[PDB]
């Protein structure tokens, strides 16, 4: 109802939103293949009044004019893609990225969805599948007589049967880069699909002209920073505290004056 | 697999690394309440207006 | 944040001698085949029979 | 008085409800046997106003009219019925259950009631009954030189006697099991009868049917999770206080109405 209000009615929204922000990183801080958010804030409308620049007299011009301004709203929430750091978790299903890749799984609408969690089961088919089930692409079978499963760090997966010296090649695993891996549309459960602003879904082998490499018995850990998302806690909770009391301020001389 | 006669398959489960997750869980845990603890004092402030 | 499962660590452990003739280790894969009371059938690792 | 004031009114009464509920599940940490109860609410009718998609001019039609709802209402108080943590106290005489069975017992009215507590304790007739006194259908007599009681996990109770080399079988312990297990009605003493929604009671062994296993030397503890009870009542506690100030506002608007 004043303007005020509004601005700091927005000021709350947006430090709510960077809260929501911390609090789902701090809530993934243990699962594999995640990327933290960061949110983004630019400045709202900006009222012109007089305007900055007019020509008051003939010769003389007025700097910097009355630009009373608007709130704040937040442009987006950013995925930072970086190498989150990996472990040894000794398992032959389990494998790693160390570059800047994805791996592609076909969703069960016949769309591809593409994922970087190495989390990796085997279903009663034995076909390699991502842990929700959804299998992976370009379909890597595994018999059921198999001993050991080898995914190499070019992604050639070998299985060794029984009582024989030599492995048997049972496919080969594929990396998708992006253009912008940022603009990738993110559907839950460690899986992000394309969007036009991530370009189109290069195919790469796990070592050429920049898809990343394969490390078997490695998960990759998230990227999440506890001690950063803490001094953030604290800054964010300051801030939301600062604009209520603005809100109180402003309720505070609305009632002055209608009492008058 | 092939059968050993007169010995058990103990279990596998490693004391250190469990300890050492149970530490790294718990500090996640207190992290977790803290941001819980944060959103309250904030719907608290804005409560008190 | 989702649970999206619990696994189990399928590998080999500790072989431990015991100095009985019944006790049974499985080395690499492999399952030991059990019917309860109702019928129903079940597998364990757990070599220890009586 | 005023609308307002009554859907605050109703807020603040279910949330009095949620809190009572709270309550009820911490009160009950120690008890055996215990399931946890969880209340549904259900957002009450709406004032009408102008219909939503009524036939505004000849051809177009009026979307989403002013529905002005009404407060909330609670549905029902409903059990988690999940099997608890079992607790060894080493005892001949304590049971526990595995499944989704149900001991059946004798209330001194002559009707039938259900209990999942398995602390049994012998009367001086040396029947079993329960904590309560109330004995426990389908009817176990213990004799009076007993040595050691046996109760099997499909619930043959034998009776070791002195210069015996074979056990004797002085009863069976069978076990009820309902349709719906929800439905079943409360009346305290950890005792829930049968109503019509309970569907009818089905009994069976332990082990055939779905009825499940019978532990000796355990107790079913209560299923019962407190940390999660303690961020309910930290939520609780701000709802209340939200509403509590709804109820304030529409004080204050009707203060300033009357002076006009």
């Amino acid at each position: 109802m004043i303007s005020s209000l509004w601005i700091a009615k927005t000021g709350l929204d947006a430090q709510q939103t960077n809260m929501d922000v911390i609090a789902n990183n701090l809530a993934n801080v243990s699962t594999n293949g995640f990327k933290r958010q960061r949110a983004v804030f630019e400045d709202l409308l900006y009222q012109t009044i007089r305007q900055p620049g007019a020509q008051s007299s003939e010769q003389t011009t007025l700097p910097s004019g009355l630009q009373i301004g608007t709130g704040v709203r937040p442009v987006a929430t950013e995925r930072l893609h970086s190498q989150g750091n990996l472990s040894q978790t000794n398992n032959s299903k389990d494998v790693a990225i160390k570059g800047q890749g994805f791996f592609q799984v076909m969703l069960p609408d016949g769309t591809s969805a593409y994922t970087r969690d190495g989390s990796f089961q085997v279903d009663q088919n034995g076909q390699l599948v991502t842990a929700g089930g959804f299998q992976v692409q370009p379909a890597i079978t595994i018999p059921a007589n198999a001993l050991s499963i080898t995914i190499g760090r070019d992604g050639v997966v070998s299985v060794t049967q029984q009582g024989q010296a030599a492995p048997v090649q049972v496919g080969q695993l594929n990396l998708t880069t992006f253009m912008n891996d940022t603009g990738l549309e993110s559907i839950g459960e460690n899986l992000y699909i394309e969007t036009q602003s991530s370009g189109a879904p290069n195919e790469s082998t796990p070592g050429l002209n920049g898809a990343g490499l394969l490390y078997q018995g490695y998960v990759e850990t998230s990227n999440v920073n506890v001690a950063e998302e803490l001094v953030n806690m604290i800054q964010v909770q300051r801030a939301y505290e600062i604009n209520s009391k603005a809100v109180s301020t402003t309720d505070q001389m609305l009632q002055k004056l209608t009492q008058l | 697999g092939k059968l050993t006669n007169g010995a058990l398959e103990a279990s596998n489960v490693d004391l250190s690394k469990e300890l050492v997750n149970m530490i790294v869980a718990q500090r996640n845990y207190q992290s977790n309440a803290q941001t819980i603890k944060t959103q309250d004092q904030i719907l608290n402030t804005l409560v008190n207006l | 944040v989702k649970v999206a499962g619990i696994t189990q660590d399928f590998t080999d452990g500790t072989t431990t001698n015991t100095g009985r003739g019944l006790d049974v280790a499985i080395s690499q894969n492999g399952f030991f085949r059990l019917v309860d009371s109702n019928g129903s059938v079940f597998y364990s690792r757990n070599g220890q029979f009586k």
